């Protein structure tokens, strides 16, 4: 939690956005994830939201779903993936770490568990994808003990009970996916920063989010995408990457 | 909240992404109106008597019996139009979609029975359908896939994760989180999200109640247990719903135990999986030791299910039904049985409600018992399977 | 002589060899026997009930018949135990062998219909059931031969003559001419000798007796007319027996054209052979110029029977029933259009009945018509002959 | 009908029985049965009975049903049988001539016109095989019309009732398929005389069927199967043929 505040302040004070990109951790392989993330940082990431490859992730569309394909014939498993985040902490200890998880990765070992792992390795946020609102309980107050954000998503078809729900339950950041009404009911029922989600693939797209109202912009597949085309050659991947991310960054200032 | 609860006890409930919630909250509405409804009573009764052929009979087994105290009678699911249960449960759902508006239907199938069940159910209804199967099911299912399509549904093969029954479940919910507006995702079993687990139960409770009549009328007195095969757990819930407030009734679903427990080949989470969370809801599933979803495995292919509906993972944790596994090879021997000796080729998922009967008899065989299996299907869709095991074996 | 009169006008008779004589006024003195005893009909009535699932259902079909004044039911003979109407009157005449003492069954077939039906009454029955069947035929009817076998029937493939179901017809008769002592020969149409074209008649008349029931409880007044297949006789006569004394009601039995009667290629012999004398009786029959007895051809292997019976004859004689042909491309679209507009698969044999139904409402969309069709079968095992042919064209 | 008169009454005066011989007219083509034919009659042949070729032998066991099928694999009709007969008739006048016939190649082209077809040929009787007695009022009176011999088979399973029949309807032969008193029966309503039908394929049971008070022997099937096994040696099929008749007909003397 305390990463997010301290960024968000951070960018309120810069009249700037956040930008925030989504990978799969140990896609296409865990060597190869870590330079890419060193990568996506290095560009000029604000804060980061890591997929951990689920066997049935319900949630993702194609995109997603080929990177946990491409993790799992890696062997990646999620015991790898937090050994990879331990790492990525020790490496970067401000930049706020997100994870998206499926419910049944957190509840297998016990909720509270997960969410002490969480906390030890250096995680801020866990979203967990198939956990609507209504069944969010135990893993808020889990993650809340553990001084982790549990962030919820605001979905399109979202009215006033949910909008207030979300802005009660959520912490570190609201998954945003009216545009300027969601955000202004969601500024007055005070919930976490707002960002913009889904579809975000372009510079303009982040400049658009920010101008609306939103604390920033997150890029839900496009760096899986520059991955999927660049398979054949990582030096290119990051190359390109680098590249993406600066100018979506640029974008937010 | 909800008009009616999600949860059996600690499992069941509504584990879906937020922006299916809306979804789920109006299916449950219109439901709930339905169920009210003596109109829509009417009409579904209309079409299980005039198009799907109810009620069934209720079949006496006097020879598998011989020379036991057992008296076996096999509730005749089998006999419905499309050759199974699956098509009560399709025919109420799809006439919930009409009363919703609806006019497109999603449906999931793994051997291909409720697919052709939606398909049917649609053509006969007017609703545009398309299925979602795994590869690997379309692939072993030619003949399936081709009825589907046949009836006019559209049939999506899904290559993602194992092409199987539960990556064809996950496509399905994907399509529907984007389409709820105007398309009804038909789910083929007594699982997934609220309010599917009980939807369907009240749409195949018919089973049950029609058992109770005729056992009464035939024997004046209710079974001493009702017997069924447990994949997802609809035909079994439809046998036993009208059952649980009569306590002398036992239950006992049976789930397939594959190679053999002991192998981890099977597909018997309810007794030999571990409590999760997908497809919807908490339950017992089949995954590793790290939370990844695996596949069941049976010689029945609609046994394919990875986990259990949640009202039977409860009636489990509170005693009122027992659940017990039977492996490929009782199921068919019991198959072999009921064809040589009573002239019926059942689906080789009843064949292990079968041979969990046949073993209750053979084991005690002074014990007096009225014993009614649910004959959830018939088995000329399995001859093959069935004629290529004999002969690798002789 | 004999109780009952063997003749319908001129058709019928018992043509056979003196040796059989003895076997057939046996049959028919059972026959009369067990028409009178309230014990038997009791026991054929329990066994249809609640073994096979009668009565069946009569659907109305409003999707197919829209926009035309043409209101059509469909008598749902698929939806009885093994998928046709055989097994209505393998059920009787099973419960005739058993009458007079007999232990064993001797069974005809040519698509596999009448095998699987003959072979399950036996196996729930105890008699022990041989089966008769051309070679040819076997070998393109392995799924039925199969459920023959695993129901405990011995299968004996006839290689003599044309190796059809004619060749099985006489093999049938030679064994039986030395086995009736302790064996009934089950033959599976309404023609052959008398007594048969009478018994079967007479154990299929449900057929019409309930829907007759059905359509005064639906429509309060009998149809226009009743449409069946012809392919030997029996559903067709079990459909029309309970009305030939209701004069207004039209009575439609429909033969296989084939390629086309022009072409030679079909399997019409009401309307286009010639009167022979064959297979126990006078009737028209598919023969050359100089009387060899040839085959029938249709797409539909069940309408292979390359004579009529009896009384199909005589009636088209004195103008109470009319006789018409559909042929192979008018069956395969009627089985299309049911599956897209019903959610039914039918029979490729009761499609020919159906085409002509279809016939009959879209030439004279404005005639105001109720017309019932005895679909005397289903249809998932000719999905894979569907199949090749729309596969063979695109 | 009276060819058979004028036979046993020969024979009686000799004290001897008739043996027939049965075979498949045009089996194995038409030249090789002309000539199987005249081989049987110098060998000794009393009678012939002579099978028409037909598509459903309903009454006939494999021996006979192989005979047909090679018959029509020669391209053999009725209209070419009736020319060998015909033919077969000009070179022999006395031998009385059966033939055995499946009723629909009777009723085809008219039932009288096919006995009027057989007088003028020069057959002497016809038995119908599947035609009962109960169904033979026309085929016996056509037959009667035009001086032909209507054979009627007396069944093992026979009673009182068809005895009588058989022997008021038949004429020529009757032809028999316990055994003493059948013949008794039959000779107490003055049937036409018996021949032993069926089983007949060595001297001995000639012998003991003329002991037994029938007039004679028919073999059903035993001429056919010599034929079927030297299909290959025309020569060695005519010599064994002559040598199994003469003896056949030596044992009834
Ligand atoms: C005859 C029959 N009996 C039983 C079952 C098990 O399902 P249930 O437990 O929901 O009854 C099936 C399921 N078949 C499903 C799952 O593969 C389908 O999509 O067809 C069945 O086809
Ligand atoms: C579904 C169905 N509908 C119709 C018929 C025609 O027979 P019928 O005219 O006697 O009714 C058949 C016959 N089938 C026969 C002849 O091949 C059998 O031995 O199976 C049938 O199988
Ligand atoms: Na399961
Ligand atoms: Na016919």
């Amino acid at each position: 939690m305390e990463r997010y505040e301290n960024l968000f302040a951070q960018l309120n004070d810069r009249r700037e956005g956040a930008f925030v990109p989504f990978v799969t951790l140990g896609d296409p392989g865990i060597e190869q994830s870590l330079k890419i993330i060193d990568t996506l940082i290095d560009a000029g990431a604000d804060a980061l939201e890591l997929g951990v490859p689920f066997s049935d992730p319900l949630a993702d569309g194609p995109t997603i779903q080929n990177a946990n394909l491409r993790a799992f014939a890696a062997g990646v498993t999620p015991a790898q993936c937090f050994e990879m985040l331990a790492l990525i902490r020790e490496k970067h200890p401000t930049i706020p770490i997100g994870l998206l998880m499926y419910a049944n990765l957190v509840f297998n070992n016990g909720i509270d568990a997960f969410y002490a792992r969480c906390e030890q390795v250096g995680v801020d946020s866990v979203l967990v994808a198939d956990v609507p609102v209504e069944e969010s309980a135990p893993f808020r107050q889990a993650a809340l003990r553990h001084n982790i954000a549990p962030i919820f998503i605001c979905p399109p078809n979202a009215d006033d009970d949910l909008l207030r729900q979300v802005a009660s339950y959520g912490r570190g950041y609201t998954y945003l996916l009216p545009l300027h009404h969601l955000i202004e009911k969601l500024k007055e029922y005070h919930a976490a920063p707002a960002l913009q989600g889904f579809g975000i693939s372009s510079p303009e797209q982040v400049s658009a989010a920010v101008r609306a109202g939103a604390a920033g912009a997150i890029s839900g597949s496009a760096i899986v995408k520059i991955i999927e085309k660049n398979l054949a050659s990582p030096k290119q991947m990051l190359a390109e990457l680098r590249s993406f991310v600066s100018a979506m960054k640029a974008a937010s200032r | 909240t909800t008009l009616l609860n999600p949860y059996f006890g600690e499992f069941g409930g509504m584990y879906v992404p937020q922006i299916l919630m809306p979804a789920l909250n109006q299916l449950e509405e219109a439901f709930v109106s339905a169920q009210k409804d003596p109109e829509f009573q009417a009409q579904f009764a209309d079409l299980l008597k005039n198009y799907a052929g109810r009620p069934t009979a209720l079949t006496k087994c006097q020879n598998i019996t011989a020379g036991t105290r057992t008296t076996l009678y096999l509730k005749r699911e089998d006999l419905l139009h499309g050759g199974a249960h699956k098509t009560n449960q399709v025919l109420g759902q799809a006439l919930l979609a009409k009363r919703m508006g609806k006019s497109e239907i999603i449906a999931e199938t793994g051997a291909g029975q409720h697919g052709v069940a939606s398909a049917l159910a649609s053509a006969l209804l007017g609703l545009k359908c398309r299925i979602y199967m795994g590869a690997k099911d379309v692939e072993r299912q030619s003949p399936n896939v081709f009825r589907m399509r046949l009836m006019g549904a559209e049939v999506i093969p899904v290559h993602s994760g194992s092409a199987t029954l539960k990556d064809a479940c996950n496509e399905a919910l994907r399509d529907w989180s984007g389409s709820y507006e105007t398309a009804h995702y038909m789910l083929g079993t007594a699982a997934g999200p609220h309010p599917y687990p009980t939807i369907v139960r009240e749409f195949q409770r018919m089973i049950g109640e029609e058992t109770k009549a005729q056992i009464l009328d035939k024997e004046g007195r209710l079974p001493d247990a009702v017997i069924a095969c447990v994949g997802g757990g609809s035909n079994a819930i439809g046998m036993f719903a009208d059952f649980i407030n009569d306590t002398s009734v036992g239950l006992i679903g049976v789930e397939p135990g594959g190679h053999g427990i002991e192998t981890g080949e099977h597909g018997a989470p309810l007794k030999h999986g571990r409590v999760g969370i997908y497809f919807g809801m908490k339950a017992p599933m089949m995954q590793t030791a790290d939370g990844q979803i695996e596949e069941s495995y049976s010689i029945s292919a609609g046994l394919d299910f990875p986990s259990v509906g949640p009202q039977h993972a409860y009636l489990n944790s509170i005693g009122r039904a027992d659940y017990v596994s039977i492996t490929d090879d009782e199921a068919l021997e019991a198959f072999k049985t009921l064809c040589r000796h009573e002239g019926i080729i059942p689906a080789l998922e009843s064949s292990h409600a079968l041979a969990h009967a046949l073993k209750m008899m053979r084991e005690q065989p002074e014990k007096e018992q009225l014993l009614v299996v649910n004959l959830s299907g018939r088995g000329d869709k399995d001859i093959f399977t069935v004629h290529d095991i004999l002969k690798a074996r002789g």
